[PDB]
C-alpha cells in the first residue's frame, strides 16, 4: 500500500504514522532522517594564491645608457636608473665612473605553492538535495540514502520511497562562495581576470590549476640603493597573506539555520529546515485484517507514569484482553502523545507499559491497540535542568 | 521542411514533403526560421 | 573613460555607440556581439540505453524435477515448466518419460550500443553566460570573448572591456532535458529506477556506465517450446528503442527566441534575446584633444539618393572645410539614420559622401564629423523585394 507522508526536515525525530489501509492491521511505519545534504552547483571562477615578484639580476649598463625593453609579463616592471655607480662585492661592480647605470627589471610570478594553497571562487547556482532515511519497515529498522530530488526514488526492502523535494531552500551557499582548503565563506570576489588591487584575490586567475593571472601588485621599482646592486621595489601585500590570513569564521562556524556545511564536496548535512515529503509504497502483505489479527478487547491504560520532560516521560499500562496472540499495533491515535512502542505483544489478557512522551503535563492522549482505540490521561510533572541536548516529544 | 518564428512566437510547423509543393509561408516580423532539406536554414526578414 | 552602452541582444545588428569625452574629439566606437552562448547547469541522472533479455541455456532437468531459485538480476525470470518433452536434434534430449522440466531463467542486460549511446538526462541548472563580440574601435577590429557575468573582463587592445551579465531568461534547457547523441530533447525523465513499462528510458542507467539499471521491462516468461528447447518468454520492446523510433524535434528545429541549441556541452549559442551592458574603459589615447582636432565647418550635407530599404541607404556628400587633414569622427548624431563609417578623412575643403540610411523613409537626422552637427532630410524610397536575408537599419 501507499502511504504519502511529510517528515520534518530535521534529522533524529522518530516519525511513526499510523497508515492503516482497509483489510489490514495499523501499520505504525517509523521513519528517521539519517541525514540530508545539499550538493550546491560550484563553478570555479576565481584562482587564488600569493603570487611571487620574479626580479632577474640587474641589467648593470656599464660605460652606457640603458636600453627600454618593456617584456611582455604580468606586471612587467622595466626601469633604467642611469647614472648608477655600484660597487662590487670585489670592489667596483663598474670599471668606468660615470657611464654606469641599472636597467633594472621584474615581473609578477604565479605562487609556487598555488599547487597546494588554493582559493577557489565557486559560482555558486542551484542546489541539489540527497537524503538518508531509515525506516522501521516490517519492523526491520532498515536504511535508504536516494537522491532526494524527487526523481530518483529508491525501492527498498520491497518499498519504494519517493523522497523530496525539501520545502526550504535556505542552504550556507550563497551566490559567490569561496573554498580555502578547508574554508567555505559566502564572499564577494573580484573580476576573474578583472581583480582589484591589494584586495581578497589579487592575484586573480581564472582557474587555479590555469596559466594566466591578473595582478596589479603596486610595482614601485624605486631607485636603487647606494653602491650595492640591489632592486629596490615597492610591492603591494599579499592577497594569499591577506585574505587567508584575513580569513574570519566560516560556515563550520557561521552556518545559520542549523546547518553542518562540509565543503569538498559542497554538502550540508544536516540543514535543519523544510517538510520532507516521502513516499512509501509498502507491499501489501504486512495488511493482516482483523481476520488475521489478534482481537484486543477491554484495554484499559492507567498511566501510573508521566512526567513533562524532554524523553518519553509517560509510562502507561494498558491491560489489555487480547483474542489471538501476536503483533499488534500500538499506535499514536493522539496529537501531543509520543509513543516509543509501536508494535506490541497481545499474548492474553495483559498489560503493556506504553512508554511515550507529550507536551501538556495533564494530558488526555490516545493511543490505538490496532483494532482498539483509547484516550487515557496523565497527570505529568516538569522536568528539573534547564539545559538538554537533543529535541522534544 | 520546417518553418518557425525567428523570435519568440515560435510557431515551428514541420512536414515531410514528397511531392512537389509550393508552401507560402506568410513571413513574421521577427523573422521566418525555415530548413528545407540538409541544407541550413533560410532566415526570412520580411523587409519594406 | 568607461563609456557604458548596452548593445541590443541579438547578433549581426553591429550598433554604434558615441563615447563622447570631454577634452577630446568625438570618439565613436562600434561593437557587435558575433555569438553568445548559453552553457545549462546539467545533472545526468537517467541514462538510456537498449535493454536486452539474457535468458540461459534451457535447464532441462531430464525426468526429474527441481526447484527455481531467485536470481538477483534485473528482472530475474525464473520458470519450472513442468513435464517438458524435450527432443533434440539428435533424437531425444530426454531419455526419461515424463518428468523433464524446463529451466528458465532471465535477467536484463544493458546493450553494448547502450555502453556507446546515452540518452543523458540532465537535470537543468542555471545557463553559463559567456559570448564572443568585435568591436570596430580605436581604430582597430578588434573582438573579446568574454564569459558574460559581468566580472570576466578583458583588457584587450588597452581596452578594460567588462560586458554582462544579459537581460534574458529564455533559456534553451528545460527543467529536465534528454542528450541523445546530438539532440537536446526537452523531456521529462522518468523515475531514477522507478520507471513504467514502455517508457521513454524504460531502461534507467542511474550511471553512465553505471551497475544498476532501473527496468521493468514486463519480460514474462511464456509456456515451454514444443518438445524443443525454446525459451518462451514475451517482453516488451525496447523503450529506448521507442525512444530511438520516437526521437522528437530537437531544439535545433524547435527553438523558440531563435536560440541556437548546440550541444556537447549542452550550450545555447546565438541565442538573441535580451540587451548586453558592456561597459568599456577607455584608455587616455583614444580621447584625442579637440584642439588637435581637424577644424572641419561649414559641412552642407547634400541628400543625393533616399532608398529606405534594408541597407543604410543614404547618401549625404557633406561639403565640409576641415582646419587640419584628420579622421573626423562622422558619427551619427542622429535617431534613425545608421551611417555605413564611423571616421572620415576630413582632409581640407572637401565634400564626404557619407553612406547613411535608416528605416524611416522622411528622414531628418542629425550628424556630427568630429565635432560637426548637421541635418540631414531625405524623402526615402519604399523597398523593392518583399524580403530581406535579415533584419536592417
Amino acid at each position: 500500500y501507499e502511504h504519502v507522508t511529510v517528515i520534518p526536515n530535521t534529522v533524529g525525530v522518530p516519525y511513526k504514522t499510523l497508515v492503516n489501509r482497509p483489510g489490514y492491521s495499523p501499520m505504525v511505519l517509523e521513519m528517521e532522517l539519517l541525514s540530508v545534504t545539499l550538493e550546491p552547483t560550484l563553478s570555479l571562477d576565481y584562482i587564488t594564491c600569493e603570487y611571487k615578484t620574479v626580479i632577474p639580476s640587474p641589467y648593470v649598463k656599464c660605460c652606457g645608457t640603458a636600453e627600454c625593453k618593456d617584456k611582455s609579463l604580468p606586471d612587467y616592471s622595466c626601469k633604467v636608473f642611469t647614472g648608477v655607480y655600484p660597487f662590487m662585492w670585489g670592489g667596483a661592480y663598474c670599471f668606468c665612473d660615470t657611464e654606469n647605470t641599472q636597467l633594472s627589471e621584474a615581473h609578477v610570478e604565479k605562487s609556487e605553492s598555488c599547487k597546494t594553497e588554493f582559493a577557489s571562487a565557486y559560482r555558486a547556482h542551484t542546489a541539489s538535495a540527497s537524503a538518508k532515511l531509515r525506516v522501521l519497515y516490517q519492523g526491520n529498522n532498515v536504511t535508504v540514502s536516494a537522491y532526494a530530488n524527487g526523481d530518483h526514488a529508491v525501492t527498498v526492502k520491497d518499498a519504494k520511497f519517493i523522497v523530496g523535494p525539501m520545502s526550504s531552500a535556505w542552504t550556507p551557499f550563497d551566490n559567490k562562495i569561496v573554498v580555502y582548503k578547508g574554508d567555505v565563506y559566502n564572499m564577494d570576489y573580484p573580476p576573474f581576470g578583472a581583480g582589484r588591487p591589494g584586495q581578497f584575490g589579487d592575484i586573480q586567475s581564472r582557474t587555479p590549476e590555469s596559466e594566466d593571472v591578473y595582478a596589479n601588485t603596486q610595482l614601485v621599482l624605486q631607485r636603487p640603493s647606494a653602491g650595492t646592486v640591489h632592486v629596490p621595489y615597492s610591492q603591494a601585500p599579499s592577497g594569499f597573506k591577506y585574505w587567508l590570513k584575513e580569513r574570519g569564521a566560516s560556515l563550520q562556524h557561521t552556518a545559520p539555520f542549523g546547518c553542518q556545511i562540509a565543503t569538498n564536496p559542497v554538502r550540508a548535512m544536516n540543514c535543519a529546515v523544510g517538510n520532507m515529503p516521502i513516499s512509501i509504497d509498502i507491499p501489501d502483505a504486512a495488511f493482516t485484517r482483523v481476520v488475521d489479527a489478534p482481537s484486543l478487547t477491554d484495554m484499559s491504560c492507567e498511566v501510573p507514569a508521566c512526567t513533562h520532560s524532554s524523553d518519553f516521560g509517560g509510562v502507561a499500562i494498558i491491560k489489555y484482553a487480547a483474542s489471538k496472540k501476536g503483533k499488534c499495533a500500538v499506535h499514536s491515535m493522539t496529537n501531543a502523545v509520543t509513543i516509543r512502542e509501536a508494535e506490541i505483544e497481545v499474548e492474553g489478557n495483559s498489560q503493556l507499559q506504553i512508554s511515550f512522551s507529550t507536551a501538556l503535563a495533564s494530558a488526555e492522549f490516545r493511543v490505538q491497540v490496532c483494532s482498539t482505540q483509547v484516550h487515557c490521561a496523565a497527570e505529568c510533572h516538569p522536568p528539573k535542568d534547564h539545559i538538554v541536548n537533543y529535541p522534544a516529544s | 521542411l520546417s518553418y518557425r518564428n525567428m523570435g519568440e512566437e515560435p510557431n515551428y510547423q514541420e512536414e515531410w514533403v514528397t511531392h512537389k509543393k509550393e508552401v507560402i509561408r506568410t513571413v513574421p516580423t521577427e523573422g521566418l526560421e525555415v530548413t528545407w532539406g540538409n541544407n541550413e536554414p533560410y532566415k526570412y526578414w520580411p523587409q519594406l
